């Protein structure tokens, strides 16, 4: 057996290689106490994380280690780690080697301090650092395609042909399930609801997942919302309190093809899209736009394969045959991919061992990893 | 967290000492040299009974400067010494002749000597204080409050 | 650290529970009074404490209560009060035992200054834990010591006999941001009572005989106007108590309509004063839509009474009910402007078995745990820091 | 008066008003209401109390007062209040018929889009005024001071809000609400009092803690500083004597209150207070125009006037580009130029802005929303208004 | 929070000064407009809040059927304040006696004229006072049948020691 662990920007996945699902599945949050007054003795600790950071969320400062897929707080991403294996996985890691992952254009110290940290405290017999979106193409079960991952940090896609990537083509946004909750709660400003605190970012990500909508046309439902109450919703507060939500349920998701609702200057994830693959060589681009795969929790909502194919075929000329590749387990695509990968018997031989760490220290990883 | 991290220090320089008083002339071993050719004379005036001309030569010339303690040192263990050694009656004629130049270096070294008492016999300062002070008036002492630190 | 036992001492401005932790009652319970005197100095060797000082006032002693509003506010007083506890009462030695005090949470930083330091110097004890009354007063709801019988999350209202005070606990952390405070309770309600026999011109209206109109005979009613109107309905309700004098003879008191506007103090303050006038139900709903969001469904769930001045009959319904009435009320506002229906909020207001003492008990419950003497100030950190050491609150927010 | 447009800043604790042109407020008076109450307290017959009573006719009254705010956080909670501050406003302050006239209101950058439509509502259909213009409340401080780059940051009774502008470009996706302000402070300050045993939980003791707060308090420099004058020395000790003529003393409070700006956490907000919102503010500007912002912080609003406020922040942005930029390398300091405006005009700001706006658009009549295009397309007349 | 009038909810009932000139049953003779026998009229209301609104300390005052609750709610604290130790046959005497003698109107030695408009015209305080009068008889009237319910010769000790109680502290 192997480990399989996705660093995830907003949401940890881990499990064991050739197991179907992560065994274990829990936000990417260190939360401390706002309150100094205590009852003494009683059960307290000065950090809780994953589901017990949740569950205790209104008295908690609440703070994620990674930011668009980059970890910027090293002294609490290894509480999250010492969970995944102590408390979660229930495993001594020096026993399994551990396979991580990584988004593409991230910083190399970023790589090289998660190679350095896993072996120097919690000594994994052998580790690697996958790209999230090959290993999603593992899942997809297919040797063409350009998997768009989207996150809670990050969105990307990676142009992938016979199994030769094409890092020149990669395109890599950071706007995405975060972004997306920091607009909802500015727009919700407008209905008179108050968002402020990191708990109360927790109840605007859930109205997002269980509301939202990609709208198929948008200055459409954007008249449609305003001609009728037909497309308002409710919601009940963890009070009992009611909320009345609208056109935000759509111009929400809207911000991942429209940035500059944002004020970010980008293409928008058709756009993106569509200028990665007319980054490719002609002969290769007239198989990959019936091979747009989807990966991440940001891929998730209704209607979004829809609107990501009429947007994606206005672009695309109209000879070629054009799909998205959006399975209904894509959440976890990249666990899966990375549970497929870490059992192939062709893989074995190209671990980074223990071994071979103590001959070149972390740097070892640029030659052993994509 | 940053709200203790002090940059008053190293983004507006505040002001010295010697920004406020003028920096000293002479050298170091010039002033230790000029000290140390006066010691002897105060330390004469006492082994001939004349203690009283001893203080008037002394107090002809005074050491200052943050480089200078072990001289600025020796002249106050030379002038405590001078003034144990007057006799109380005598105190009432030498202050009333004293310039007011010579009366601020009086007492800007009693509140020297009144600094250490481990070192300095204090009773006999605090009765040239008195002295001092009812001959020669308060403002003896602002001047000493006004004056030069490193004195 | 020493393994002794810790004393825990509640000093109430009514009355002070004495005892150990991990007894199952206060070795004492008694009046927060001192009888004191109004060729060597010992009037104050002369002085007499609790039950033992209510026979005094005869023999030509002057009580007085050094605890007034939830504050110690004499300090010669209180440590007169203290070393006769100590060396009469509970007979220990202070050098050798943790002591947990408790007060008010809104204390100035000075009662508790001068608390450490006669404490320390005065008595010279181990160490010290001035713990926040109703902080401990969740611990006496649980049914068991156990972690699995806890329920670390629960608004406690706490009144004694000289303060009231909402505390919003949460996960174990006191949400220190949303106390509310009122120093109105079990004796202002006394004088109340005394002052109503006094304008009926009873016999007596001595406070030991309004004291015991209190918990003899009143409770709280549904509403006043229709409590009145009841009382000439049904003329049965008029009580005749039979008190003694202070001289040792009978009288009879006809008790009216204090039974019920006596208690009514809580549910409308204004009647007891024009500086304290939000009531009890909107000061508990003040105190938990103060409180962050997530917690609120936890916080109505669970709100536990406290002190002796909760136990009047019928006091828990009515809080429920007033409080359910201002809770469902603004939900059903929200209802309204959705046009979609909510799962609502229970309200539950526990009653429970050891009410009358709850704050003892939860400073015996905590001080039995192994971290204990680790949340003392020890007396080497007195040492160090001086009485400075107990002036931070732990329960507010502080600057720096 | 004038024939120019009125202008009225509506604040959620003054009122101030006048015309276009105005150097600073014609008038301005608390945004209160009161109704008559009777509360075992002196009674006169040197004044007579009307069942309304509003502005400085309540404030100059209030023990006979139960005092209320039409307003917090910058929206209005209870119309009929507010429509007792607007009657008097025109009809007894101003003494204007507003059929016709021309009108310039301010809102903070983040309100319910149901609160500027009826107020805009209300505008053109209980007084009829014949054009209105809304403008965000700190663009408006922008003007006041005859610039147009550097980051504007209002504090006042309601709320603290920040609008970054950049070369006459106002970056929409930068405005932020800090929910502390003069009021969240005034309500700490009876809670710190409280402590001491004072207690001001009558309605019209309110205005007795604002004007306490606003006579006292001050942002203290350096808080080791403070804490060693508040707990080692009496000098901070102050007495003030409230209107009953009661003398209550004042000591920590006086820097502890105001502090909340900079800690939110002591009024149990979680938000980063004035010092941390403005560097997560300017920091998240685009690379190019980051030098501009700092080099021109301008300060806007009652609640930015409390002693040292100008200091404290400036220092306190330096001390926190050195921890969160340089991370306490000392080499780079001298280079980072943080400048902060805190002009002796600043509570009006707004009002002399929104003066000076309201003569830049006088005579453009299309620029306004007229009550003949409300009247036809109603709250959709208002996406006139920018985004 | 103290009980306020009943009456607050009624609309366009006349007025003078800002007192309202409620419906009243009554054998007095005056300008009240008849109330209904079977109903509850200001003079039974007034009676029945009186001693729950005496011991509240802050009232604030909703419109001119308070205005008239708080005159009536002060003349039950001046009745008490006669009633002490008379028969039922002299108090009837003594109390319309005092509802009759000479009295200053709200505008004239009243205590709360802060709260109180004055009579609108010459005219309007006649129209004040013979409805007051008119009122404070009634009220006195039905006051003694509360007080002397039980027993008519001792009144009875439950209603008599609101006599030293006092409507917000203020008194006629
Ligand atoms: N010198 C001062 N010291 C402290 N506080 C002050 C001072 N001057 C004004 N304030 C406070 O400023 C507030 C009023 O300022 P301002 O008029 O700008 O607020 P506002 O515009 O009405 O509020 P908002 O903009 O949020 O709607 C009050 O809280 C007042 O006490
Ligand atoms: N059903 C869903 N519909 C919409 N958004 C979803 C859904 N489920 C989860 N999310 C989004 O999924 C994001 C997490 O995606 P994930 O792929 O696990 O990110 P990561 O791997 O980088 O941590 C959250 O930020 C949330 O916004
Ligand atoms: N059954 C009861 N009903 C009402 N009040 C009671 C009852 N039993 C005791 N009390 C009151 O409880 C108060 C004492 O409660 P306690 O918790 O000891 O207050 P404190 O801690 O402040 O001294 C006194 O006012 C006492 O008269
Ligand atoms: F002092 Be008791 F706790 F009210
Ligand atoms: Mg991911
Ligand atoms: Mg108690
Ligand atoms: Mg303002």
């Amino acid at each position: 057996t192997a480990l399989v662990c996705d660093n995830g920007s907003g949401l940890v996945k881990a499990g064991f290689a050739g197991d179907d699902a992560p065994r274990a599945v829990f936000p990417s949050i260190v939360g401390r106490p706002r309150h100094q007054g205590v009852m003494v003795g009683m059960g307290q600790k000065d950090s809780y994380v994953g589901d017990e950071a949740q569950s205790k969320r209104g008295i908690l400062t609440l703070k994620y280690p990674i930011e668009h897929g980059i970890i910027t707080n090293w002294d609490d991403m290894e509480k999250i780690w010492h969970h995944t294996f102590y408390n979660e996985l229930r495993v001594a890691p020096e026993e399994h080697p551990t396979l991580l992952t990584e988004a593409p254009l991230n910083p190399k110290a970023n790589r090289e301090k998660m190679t350095q940290i896993m072996f120097e405290t919690f000594n994994v017999p052998a580790m690697y650092v996958a790209i999230q979106a090959v290993l999603s193409l593992y899942a997809s079960g297919r040797t063409t395609g350009i998997v768009l991952d989207s996150g809670d940090g990050v969105t990307h896609n990676v142009p992938i042909y016979e199994g030769y990537a094409l890092p020149h083509a990669i395109m890599r946004l950071d706007l995405a399930g975060r972004d997306l909750t920091d607009y909802l709660m500015k727009i919700l400003t407008e209905r008179g609801y108050s968002f402020v605190t990191t708990a109360e970012r927790e109840i605007v990500r859930d109205i997002k997942e269980k509301l939202c909508y990609v709208a198929l046309d948008f200055e459409n439902e954007m008249a449609t919302a305003a001609s009728s109450s037909s497309l308002e919703k409710s919601y009940e507060l963890p009070d009992g309190q009611v909320i009345t939500i609208g056109n935000e349920r759509f111009r929400c998701p809207e911000t991942l093809f429209q940035p500059s609702f944002i004020g970010m200057e980008s293409a928008g994830i058709h756009e993106t899209t569509y200028n990665s693959i007319m980054k490719c060589d002609i002969d290769i681009r007239k198989d990959l736009y019936a091979n747009n795969v989807m990966s991440g929790g940001t891929t998730m909502y209704p209607g979004i394969a829809d609107r990501m194919q009429k947007e994606i075929t206005a672009l695309a000329p109209s000879t070629m045959k054009i799909k998205i590749i959006a399975p209904p387990e894509r959440k976890y695509s990249v666990w899966i991919g990375g549970s497929i990968l870490a059992s192939l018997s062709t893989f074995q031989q190209m671990w980074i061992t223990k071994q071979e760490y103590d001959e070149a220290g972390p740097s070892i990883v640029h030659r052993k990893c994509f | 967290t940053f709200r203790t991290l002090d940059v008053d220090s190293i983004t507006e320089p505040v002001l010295t000492e010697q920004d406020i008083f003028p920096i000293r002339n002479e050298t170091a071993e010039q002033v230790q040299a000029a000290v140390s050719q006066l010691i002897p004379q105060a330390r004469s005036a006492i082994q001939t009974g004349n203690a009283l001309q001893g203080l008037k030569t002394l107090l002809s010339y005074v050491p200052y400067g943050n480089d200078v303690q072990e001289v600025r040192t020796q002249y106050l263990n030379a002038f405590v010494d001078v003034l144990s050694n007057i006799r109380a009656a005598d105190i009432p004629a030498f202050v009333k002749e004293c310039s007011t130049e010579e009366i601020d270096n009086i007492v800007n070294f009693i509140y020297r000597g009144l600094a250490n008492p481990q070192a300095y016999n204090s009773s006999v300062l605090l009765n040239w204080h008195e002295k001092v002070v009812e001959i020669s008036g308060i403002g003896c002492i602002v001047r000493v409050l006004n004056s030069r630190p490193d004195l | 650290a020493s393994f002794n036992v810790p004393i825990i001492m509640d000093n109430g401005t009514g009355y002070s529970k004495l005892g150990y932790a991990g007894n199952d009652a206060p070795s004492y319970v008694f009046p927060t009074v001192i009888a004191t005197r109004s060729k060597r100095a010992t009037e104050d060797l002369d002085f007499f404490i609790g039950n033992d000082a209510l026979k005094k006032a005869s023999a030509g002693y002057s009580l007085d209560y050094p605890i007034r509003h939830g504050q110690i506010e004499n300090w010669d007083h209180m440590e007169r009060f203290w070393q006769q506890s100590l060396f009469k009462y509970l007979r220990c030695e202070p050098e050798d035992h943790y002591f947990l005090l408790t007060e008010p949470p809104l204390n100035p930083p000075e009662n508790r200054e001068n608390t450490a330091e006669i404490m320390f110097e005065s008595f010279n004890c181990a160490g010290l834990y001035i713990a926040v009354q109703a902080v401990l007063a969740l611990a006496a709801s649980w049914t068991s010591s156990k972690v699995t019988d806890r329920s670390l999350t629960g608004t406690v209202v706490d009144s004694g006999d000289g303060v009231t005070h909402i505390i919003p606990v949460a996960e174990g952390y006191v949400i220190g941001s949303s106390i509310k405070t009122m120093p109105l309770a079990g004796r202002d309600v006394t004088y109340f009572v005394q002052s109503l026999l006094r304008d009926r011109n009873e016999p007596d209206s001595s406070l030991k005989t309004a004291e015991r109109i209190k918990e003899e005979c009143c409770y709280v009613c549904p509403d006043i106007v229709k409590e009145f109107s009841r009382f000439d309905r049904e003329p049965d309700r008029y009580l005749k108590y039979a008190s003694e004098s202070i001289t040792g003879h009978s009288t009879t008191i006809d008790v009216g309509f204090e039974r019920f506007l006596a208690p009514e103090i809580f549910f409308n303050p204004e009647i007891a004063s024009s500086d304290f006038l939000t009531p009890l139900p909107e000061l508990v709903d003040n105190v938990v839509q103060s409180s962050p969001i997530d917690v609120r469904k936890g916080l109505y769930k669970n709100i536990v009474l406290s002190g002796g001045s909760t136990l009047f009959k019928n006091f828990g319904n009515r809080l429920q009910r007033d409080l359910k009435r201002i809770v469902d009320e603004r939900i059903h506002r929200s209802e309204m402007l959705s046009g979609a229906k909510s799962g609502g909020v229970d309200v539950n207001v526990i009653s429970h078995k050891r009410q009358r003492n709850a704050v003892w008990f939860g400073g015996s419950l905590l001080a039995q745990t192994p971290e204990f003497g680790s949340y003392c100030h020890t007396k080497a950190d007195y040492e160090e820091y001086g009485a400075s050491i107990a002036r931070r609150y732990q329960i507010f927010g502080n600057s720096l | 008066m004038e024939s120019a447009p009125i202008v009225l800043d509506n604040g959620t604790g003054f009122v101030k008003v006048g015309y276009a042109k105005d150097n600073f407020p014609r008038f301005q008076f608390p945004s209160i209401v009161g109704r008559p109450i009777l509360r075992a307290e002196e009674k006169t017959g040197n004044v007579q109390i009307k069942d309304v009573m509003v502005g400085d006719e309540a404030e100059a009254v209030r023990s006979l007062l139960q005092v209320k705010y039409p307003m917090e956080n910058g929206i209005i909670r209870d119309f009929e209040e507010m429509n007792q501050l607007w009657d008097y406003t025109f009809f007894e302050k101003l003494k204007i018929d507003p059929r016709g006239r021309k009108i310039l209101l301010t809102e903070p950058p983040m309100n319910p889009v149901a609160n500027r439509e009826k107020m805009c509502e209300t505008m053109f259909e209980r007084y009829g005024f014949g054009g209105v213009y809304v403008a965000i409340q700190a663009v408006l401080s922008l003007y006041a001071q005859g610039l147009s780059s550097g980051v504007v940051v209002d504090s006042g009774d309601g709320v603290t809000h920040i609008v970054p502008v950049y070369e006459s470009v106002v970056l929409n996706h930068l405005v932020g609400r800090l929910d502390v302000a003069g009021r969240d402070a005034t309500r700490y300050l009876i809670s710190l009092l409280l402590r001491k045993g004072y207690a001001f939980n009558r309605t019209a003791d309110f205005e007795t803690v604002r004007e306490m707060k606003e006579k006292l308090c001050y942002v203290s420099y350096d808080l080791e500083l403070d804490h060693k004058l508040s707990e080692e020395t009496t000098v901070l000790m102050r007495n003030y004597t409230l209107p009953d003529g009661r003398v209550i003393k004042v000591g920590s409070e006086r820097y502890e209150c105001p502090e909340c700006l900079f800690q939110p956490h002591l009024v149990g907000s979680e938000q980063p207070g004035l010092s941390e919102f403005i560097f997560d503010t300017i920091q998240a500007a685009d690379v190019d125009i980051r030098k501009y912002l700092y080099r021109a912080i301008v300060l806007s609003g009652g609640s930015s006037m409390y002693a040292g406020l100008p200091s404290r922040l400036e220092k306190e942005i330096k001390q926190l580009w050195f921890e969160r930029v340089l991370h306490g390398d000392p080499a780079r300091l001298p280079n980072f130029k943080v400048k902060i405006e805190d002009a002796p005009r600043r509570r009006h700001a707004v009002f002399i802005g929104g003066a000076v706006l309201a003569d830049i658009m006088a005579q453009n009549d299309h620029m306004w929303v007229s009550k003949a295009e409300w009247e036809e397309y109603g709250v959709r007349a208002l996406d006139k208004l920018g985004p | 929070p103290a009980y306020h009038s009943s009456f607050l909810s009624l609309t366009d009932v006349p007025t003078t000064g800002n007192i309202a000139m409620l419906p009243l049953k009554t054998k007095f003779r005056g300008p009240a407009y008849p109330a209904d026998e079977s109903q509850m009229d200001i003079i039974d209301e007034c009676i029945g809040l009186f001693r729950a609104n005496c011991f509240f300390r802050n009232f604030e005052i909703k419109g001119p059927a308070d205005r008239t609750l708080i005159y009536g709610t002060l003349f039950i604290s001046e009745c008490l304040g006669r009633v002490n130790g008379l028969n039922y046959r002299d108090a009837e005497r003594q109390l319309n006696s005092l509802a009759l003698e000479n009295f200053s109107i709200p505008g004239s030695g009243f205590p709360l004229n802060a709260l109180y408009a004055p009579p609108l015209s010459p005219q309007d305080a006649e129209i004040m006072r013979t409805y007051l009068t008119q009122f404070r008889q009634e009220l006195a009237y039905r006051l003694l049948s509360h007080v002397y319910a039980t027993e008519k010769d001792h009144p009875s000790k439950w209603w008599t020691c609101f006599s030293k109680r006092r409507f917000m502290n203020k008194a006629l």
